[PDB]
């Protein structure tokens, strides 16, 4: 996104020198709902499915918020040895239908 | 026979109904019914791993032999049909084995009756064809309709397959067939290491059937024993070497036999090894695991000493000891030696402490799921509750087996010396 930045060159004597300190004050409050920026195109959350101390599921939700563009993603999972995984139970369901990863 | 067909039909119908029920998933995940070496989910996982190019023995989930993976590669479909067929085949093998054993023991009894070797008045202890008519049918009925076996086959555990192998070993041994008995014993030793202890009962029964005196000075005994031992060892070596080539690697030997002998999982079971090694000082871990795995093979020789002339009871006691002291015991393993109870039900009059032990076994079995749920899902119980249940269950099993052994000894003593 096109972002505008204000530069405070500390190497400039005309900005900060021995005669004064610099204290940048910014006025910012939470914008109203109308002025809120759009949600980022990619975000994800992770959680554990089920209850008890015998079995469960490590579920990851991957959100694509782009209205019309689909992009690949690369998911990396590292699970310790005491959480014995069964790869035959690995399901990737997007929009309610099975999704086949390009590379597993 | 018609009653055998009726029992087979009833058992198959019950198994199919439980297969199509909503309790199949609940049963499939029971720690009492499945084990790290026998779970069906692990078979599916090890089959799926091969599709990814990953050797199934590189992980810590798959612990089954290459023969199982070859069988279930072709037969991944119709798995429930496969397990129902294995249960029916075990029932058939046990039925015919016991039917032949009854004839053999009746011929022996008639021989010592003609020789008047028994006591003058032991008519009550005398076995009659009328009482032995339905023993083969009851043997197949105590296995097919056992709740343990029904659960073990609905959960789709390879324990049913290993039980079928042991049953066919018993049948072939009872029907002569030294070659087939050696092959089936090698196959049983392939799936689980412990069934190698049945070598002594099989050899003793074969020698008795072939009328070779089991004496140190005897040479025919040594010749036949050497042939049987060589046949068994060759059949096991050939199986190991052949199944090496399935994945062209030796990694299955650790994942199966080192798993069986070293107990790395420490996952709850009806056994006595899960907690002993979870709650254990690492100083004596090797010593105590060595002692506990010696325990299974400990009694075969002294039992052979006492039961030299009674090899089938020796085999039954050995099967029971294996099922009790296995590293990863299963209710399916326990159900194999409870199919022999109708054979030894003529020992009932000399059986003490039968009601209490049966009640204890029933209580422990019903209490396994309840206390497991309280510990794991409810959270209001510890592992101590489940450990206590396993202790009580195994004590009941041990006392029941020793009780049948005592009844057998009492009957032999009365037959020899005189009942009052
Ligand atoms: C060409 C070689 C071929 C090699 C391949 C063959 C493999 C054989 C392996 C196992 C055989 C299984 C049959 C066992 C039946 C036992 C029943 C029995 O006792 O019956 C006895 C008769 O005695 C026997 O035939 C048993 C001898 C077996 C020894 C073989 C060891 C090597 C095997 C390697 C395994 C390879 C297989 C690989 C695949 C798995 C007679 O009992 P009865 O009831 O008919 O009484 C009638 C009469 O009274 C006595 O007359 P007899 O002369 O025939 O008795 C001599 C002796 C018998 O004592 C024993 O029973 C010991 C042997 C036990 C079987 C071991 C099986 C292996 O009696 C005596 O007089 C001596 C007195 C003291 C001896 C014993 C006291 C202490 C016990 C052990 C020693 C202590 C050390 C610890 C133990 C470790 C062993 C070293
Ligand atoms: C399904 C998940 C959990 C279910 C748990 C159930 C599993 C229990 C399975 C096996 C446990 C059995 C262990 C001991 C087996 C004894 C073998 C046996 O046959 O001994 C027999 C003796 O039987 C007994 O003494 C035991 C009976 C006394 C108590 C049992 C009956 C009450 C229990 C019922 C509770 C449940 C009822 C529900 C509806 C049935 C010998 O009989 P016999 O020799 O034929 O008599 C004629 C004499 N010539
Ligand atoms: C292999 C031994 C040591 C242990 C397993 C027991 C076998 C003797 C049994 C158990 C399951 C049986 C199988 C169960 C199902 C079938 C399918 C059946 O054919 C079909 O129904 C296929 C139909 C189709 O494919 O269209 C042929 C027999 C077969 C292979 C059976 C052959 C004998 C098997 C392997
Ligand atoms: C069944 C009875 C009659 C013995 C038969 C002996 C051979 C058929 C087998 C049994 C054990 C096998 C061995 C078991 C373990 C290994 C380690 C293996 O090396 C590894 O990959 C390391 C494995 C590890 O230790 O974790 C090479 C094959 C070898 C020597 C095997 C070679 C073939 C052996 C000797
Ligand atoms: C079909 C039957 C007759 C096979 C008989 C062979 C087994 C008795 C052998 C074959 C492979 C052996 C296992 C190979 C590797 C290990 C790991 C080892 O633990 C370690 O990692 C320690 C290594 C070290 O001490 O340096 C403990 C013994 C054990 C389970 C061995 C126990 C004995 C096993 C199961
Ligand atoms: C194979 C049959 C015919 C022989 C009888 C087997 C048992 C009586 C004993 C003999 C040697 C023992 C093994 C010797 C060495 C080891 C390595 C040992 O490795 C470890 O230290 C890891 C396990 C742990 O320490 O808890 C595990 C036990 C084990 C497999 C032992 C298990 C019990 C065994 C197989
Ligand atoms: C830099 O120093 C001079 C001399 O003291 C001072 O007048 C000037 O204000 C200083 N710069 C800034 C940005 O204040």
């Amino acid at each position: 996104t096109r972002k505008t930045y204000a530069i405070y060159d500390l190497l400039d004597t005309a900005m900060i020198n021995n005669s004064r300190n610099l204290n940048i004050q910014l006025k910012w409050k939470r914008p109203p709902e109308n002025e809120a920026p759009p949600v980022p195109f990619l975000h994800a959350q992770r959680y554990v499915s089920g209850y008890g101390l015998q079995k469960g599921e490590l579920s990851t939700l991957l959100y694509n918020t782009h209205p019309y563009r689909a992009f690949p993603v690369l998911l990396l999972d590292t699970v310790p040895w005491y959480l014995r995984l069964y790869v035959h139970t690995l399901t990737i369901t997007s929009k309610g239908k099975e999704n086949k990863p390009s590379y597993i | 026979a018609a009653p055998l067909v009726l029992v087979l039909v009833v058992a198959v119908t019950v198994r199919a109904a439980l297969f199509r029920s909503s309790l199949a998933e609940f049963i499939s995940e029971r720690v009492e019914v499945v084990s790290p070496l026998s779970s069906w989910k692990r078979v599916v996982e090890g089959l799926s791993l091969l599709d990814l190019g990953v050797s199934p023995y590189s992980g810590a989930v798959f612990h089954e032999t290459p023969l199982i993976i070859y069988l279930f590669h072709f037969l991944i479909d119709y798995a429930e049909l496969v397990f129902m067929i294995t249960d029916a085949l075990t029932a058939i093998a046990l039925y015919f084995a016991i039917q032949d054993f009854n004839k053999v023991v009746f011929k022996k009894q008639k021989l010592l009756l003609e020789l008047d070797q028994y006591a003058p008045d032991v008519a009550e202890l005398i076995r009659t064809p009328m009482e032995m008519r339905y023993i083969p049918l009851k043997v197949a009925l105590f296995y097919l309709l056992n709740p343990y076996t029904i659960l073990s086959c609905v959960a789709k555990s390879t324990c049913a397959i290993n039980n079928t192998l042991i049953a066919f070993f018993i049948l072939t041994t009872i029907k002569g067939s030294a070659f087939l008995s050696a092959i089936f014993l090698a196959l049983a030793t392939y799936q689980s290491l412990y069934p190698l202890t049945l070598f002594v009962p099989g050899l003793l029964y074969l020698l008795q059937r072939q009328y070779i005196p089991v004496k140190m000075k005897s040479k025919a005994f040594w010749i036949f024993s050497w042939e049987y031992a060589m046949m068994y060892v060759g059949s096991l070596v050939v199986i190991i070497c052949l199944s090496f080539f399935l994945l062209s690697s030796w990694d299955f030997i650790p994942a199966v036999y080192g798993f069986i002998l070293s107990v790395p999982d420490l996952t709850p079971n009806i056994g006595l090894f899960w907690y002993f090694f979870a709650e254990m000082f690492e100083h004596f871990s090797l010593f105590f695991v060595c002692v506990f795995q010696i325990n299974v093979f400990f009694y075969t020789i002294p039992l052979a000493i006492k039961l030299k002339e009674h090899p089938i009871f020796f085999m039954f006691i050995q099967i029971a000891v294996i099922a009790i002291f296995k590293s990863y015991p299963t209710v399916g393993d326990v159900a194999l030696y409870m199919a022999f109870f109708p054979v030894w039900n003529h020992l009932y009059r000399f059986l003490r402490n039968i009601f209490v032990l049966t009640c204890i076994i029933i209580v422990c079995s019903l209490l396994f799921p309840v206390l497991w749920h309280l510990w794991i899902y409810a959270g209001s119980a510890n592992s101590n509750f489940f450990y206590a249940i396993t202790l009580t269950f195994n004590v009941g099993q041990i006392l029941l087996i020793s009780d049948y052994f005592y009844a057998f000894l009492r009957r032999e003593y009365y037959l020899t010396h005189g009942l009052y």
